[PDB]
């Protein structure tokens, strides 16, 4: 269902953006759907959204846009209805796709990503509205929608994906912000995990 | 027969949506329109690329990519939604057959009959006009 | 082995176009006056070297060449190789003006309006089923003109009670014919009025 | 044209030779058209050339492509979150 | 107020003319949006159909191909100097990372897309000794 439902805003999208994590971008990214839309669907336009930008230090995210940047067009991103940044840069680019595609009478642009990266945030950051539902657990969107940004532009909000892997263990899946926690059985197992993400001095004063 | 009814609504009290039954060529750069104005449905699975092509001479048939769709039998209208039925007329590359005109030009386009119903065998079947 | 590099106070400026070069330099009139019996040389001499900086330039080109042999068409052999000449910048007038548009006629207009888009003009062949055979729908042998010839046709009863009664039905079909076709070029001689 | 024996074999030395006819042109009289007229001679069609677009090129392969910009991101204009474990007043074991 | 008759309203700005035509809508955007209520069926007091549902209609078409020497044609050709000049090009084309594809060109990509190989496949054995053997 919910495969059908990515290759669904995909079909139906003349721009792609895959939104990424700041804090682990690659480990968020979807290569499988990259190499399909570069092989079957070249004509439509896929870029990167660095959300979470205000989760990690300045220099990281000006590494991580330089580096994703060889790659695909990317810009940093810190999703807020009142108080966000990026807005702007992302709504020129977008007019910039619609002056491009001036025959098309409107174009759609669909969000792609992990679940929990921030979508619905995004999407709501450009409306200056909550139109799409926002919650830390995993599935809260559960079909497409769409929302008119301008009469000719509009945005597909899509489902959460995670594509498979074999390298990929349940801790690195947990990590990444997918699985419901309270679903788990032993997640004691799971907090060294933690204890090695993380800096010892930013847990204790976090815990005191 | 072409067209099943879409009913759309709570209720299912509106039936503006067509969806085709047959299978289609979209044509390169192909981007579904916006739900709210689709009004003909030409779903994913339904659509082709490619084509068993019989060239008459050497009696060889080869897969081949579908260039374009000319002529429709049933309806102009068919054409330009790029319906594939029995008897419909396409454009096909012909590239990996070797084929040179009388002043030295390579040909790699011609056109082909389809011979078979794809939607009841799940292929395009076609002949080459020559 | 005389040198072909030529030098010049004002560098010549070129239109390879047009396969002209001008210099604007310094002319003294008392080497070219009617008085003097090496204007001839001088003028010689000048345009010697004008016309060897302009092949310098035309050798400077890029060029052309082909592959396909003799006997085709489009006149350029595999032997030959042919300069590309950019486009002149010499700007010249126009012998006549340019075509203006042909006005909207009133059936463009009213297919604007209501929305008739054109046709696709596949062929002029039509499918006669009473016969076998696919027939041109108009012109010489034309499918519009096979009730002249048709060995037999009844009578319409609309026609009783008129004075029209006794004629030949295709000839009333030839006159409906015509005077739909003059009708025509009436409405096409309206449209060039306006 | 001759060999130059010094701009190689690219480059021939020219020569002229006249044929005629030579004429010396007094300039008598002279009728100049009107502006509006050299300007509706010297009027280009304009309707043969591919139009001039913004950011829309065609590569050497015929592809049409189209040329977006991001403008500048700034990230000196971003504050970051202030979490709890960024701030030395919860420091432990000192 | 007679300025507000629809008449009036024409007039500042015979038969073309559609129900609902007015201030806000023109014919054509009438018909679109009588597009959402379109699709149903009309029948009478006994039951015969007054009309089809669009794009439902029922009337068998005789579907035929005329004969003619177009279908026998060449559609496409390419000449040599053109192959040569795409088979070069195509490897001097530099990708920019802010450049995006708007529409391809259409051409005998099997023909173009000839790469050196440094090595070759390796060769059949069933050709020369078969399983039984
Ligand atoms: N700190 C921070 N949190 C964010 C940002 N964007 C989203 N979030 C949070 O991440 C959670 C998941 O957001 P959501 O929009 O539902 O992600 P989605 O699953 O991709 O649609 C929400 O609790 C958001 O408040 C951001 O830019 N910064
Ligand atoms: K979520
Ligand atoms: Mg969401």
């Amino acid at each position: 269902r919910i495969w059908n439902e990515l290759y669904k805003v995909i079909d139906s999208s003349d721009v792609v953006i895959h939104v990424l994590d700041a804090r682990d971008p690659l480990g968020t990214r979807c290569k499988s759907v990259e190499e399909y839309m570069k092989k079957e669907t070249p004509h439509k336009h896929l870029i990167y959204v660095l959300n979470k930008c205000d989760l990690v230090p300045t220099w990281v995210a000006a590494a991580w846009v330089k580096h994703l940047s060889k790659e695909r067009p990317t810009l940093a991103f810190h999703a807020s209805i009142t108080n966000s940044f990026g807005k702007g840069s992302l709504i020129q680019l977008l007019r910039q796709f619609s002056q491009l595609h001036t025959d098309r009478k409107q174009i759609s642009v669909g969000f792609i990503g992990y679940p929990n990266t921030g979508k619905s945030s995004i999407i709501n950051t450009l409306r200056k509205k909550k139109v799409c539902q926002v919650a830390p657990i995993p599935g809260e969107t559960k079909v497409w929608q769409y929302i008119t940004l301008m009469k000719r532009i509009f945005l597909i909000d899509c489902p959460g994906i995670v594509p498979p892997s074999s390298k990929d263990s349940e801790e690195d899946i947990l990590f990444r912000g997918v699985v419901r926690v309270e679903h788990v059985t032993h997640p004691e197992q799971y907090i060294p995990g933690v204890l090695k993400r993380c800096q010892v001095k930013h847990l204790e004063r976090t815990y005191e | 027969e072409m067209f099943k009814v879409i009913k759309t609504g709570k209720s299912r009290s509106k039936s503006w949506k067509r969806m085709i039954t047959k299978h289609t060529f979209v044509g390169e750069g192909f981007t579904r329109r916006p739900v709210k104005m689709e009004r003909i449905i030409r779903p994913s699975a339904l659509r082709q690329k490619k084509a068993n092509v019989t060239h008459p001479e050497l009696g060889v048939t080869v897969f081949l990519p579908i260039l374009a769709v000319k002529k429709n039998p049933q309806s102009p209208m068919y054409t330009q939604l790029g319906v594939l039925t029995k008897g419909t007329i396409i454009e096909v590359n012909v590239s990996e057959l070797g084929m040179v005109t009388a002043g030295g030009k390579v040909v790699w386009g011609k056109y082909a009959q389809v011979t078979n119903e794809p939607d009841r065998d799940g292929c395009v079947n076609a002949v080459l006009l020559v | 082995n005389l040198p072909v590099t030529v030098e010049k106070p004002i560098p010549v400026v070129y239109d390879l176009g047009n396969l002209a070069a001008f210099d604007s330099n310094v002319l003294d009139k008392n080497d070219l006056d009617s008085s003097n019996a090496r204007r001839e040389e001088k003028i010689k001499s000048l345009t010697r070297d004008n016309v060897q900086l302009l092949i310098n330039q035309l050798l400077s080109l890029p060029m052309k060449t082909t592959t396909e042999s003799v006997g085709g068409t489009g006149g350029q052999s595999s032997v030959m190789t042919l300069l590309q000449l950019p486009d002149p910048t010499t700007d010249l007038p126009r012998e006549k003006p340019l075509p203006k548009a042909k006005a909207m006629t009133k059936w463009e207009k009213f297919a604007a309006k209501k929305g008739i888009k054109p046709k696709e003009r596949a062929g002029k062949m039509i499918y006669d089923e009473a016969s076998g055979e696919w027939v041109p729908k108009w012109g010489y042998k034309g499918a519009n003109k096979k009730l002249d010839d048709q060995w037999l046709v009844e009578v319409d009863d609309k026609v009783k009670g008129t004075d029209n009664e006794l004629i030949d039905p295709r000839t009333l079909n030839r006159a409906e014919r015509k005077r739909l076709v003059k009708k025509n070029e009436k409405q096409q001689r309206r449209n060039m009025k306006n | 044209s001759y060999k130059s024996d010094q701009g190689g074999k690219r480059l021939p030395r020219i020569e002229l030779v006249e044929i005629g006819p030579r004429l010396d042109f007094k300039i008598g009289r002279i009728h100049t058209p009107s502006p509006d007229m050299v300007t509706e001679a010297h009027k280009k069609p304009k309707q043969l050339e591919m139009k001039t677009k913004k950011n829309v090129e065609l590569d050497i392969m015929g592809d049409k492509l189209g040329r977006i910009h991001m403008g500048k991101q700034d990230l000196g204009k971003l504050q970051t979150r202030k979490m709890k474990g960024l701030k030395s007043k919860f420091d432990q074991g000192t | 107020g007679t300025g507000k008759k629809e008449k009036s309203r024409r007039i500042r700005e015979g038969n073309l003319r559609v129900k609902g035509e007015n201030f806000y809508r023109d014919s054509k955007r009438v018909k679109f949006l009588n597009m959402y209520t379109s699709g149903k069926e009309i029948r009478n007091k006994k039951g015969n159909l007054i009309r089809a549902a669009s794009f439902q209609d029922s009337t068998i078409p005789d579907a035929r191909v005329q004969p003619d020497r177009r279908w026998f044609g060449n559609t496409r050709v390419i000449s040599q100097d053109a192959l040569q000049h795409f088979r070069s090009a195509l490897g001097e084309t530099q990708k920019d990372t802010y450049q995006v594809l708007l529409r391809r060109n259409k051409l005998p990509m099997s023909l173009l897309e000839e790469k050196d190989a440094d090595e070759s496949p390796k060769a059949r054995i069933l050709d020369t000794e078969s399983y039984a053997d």
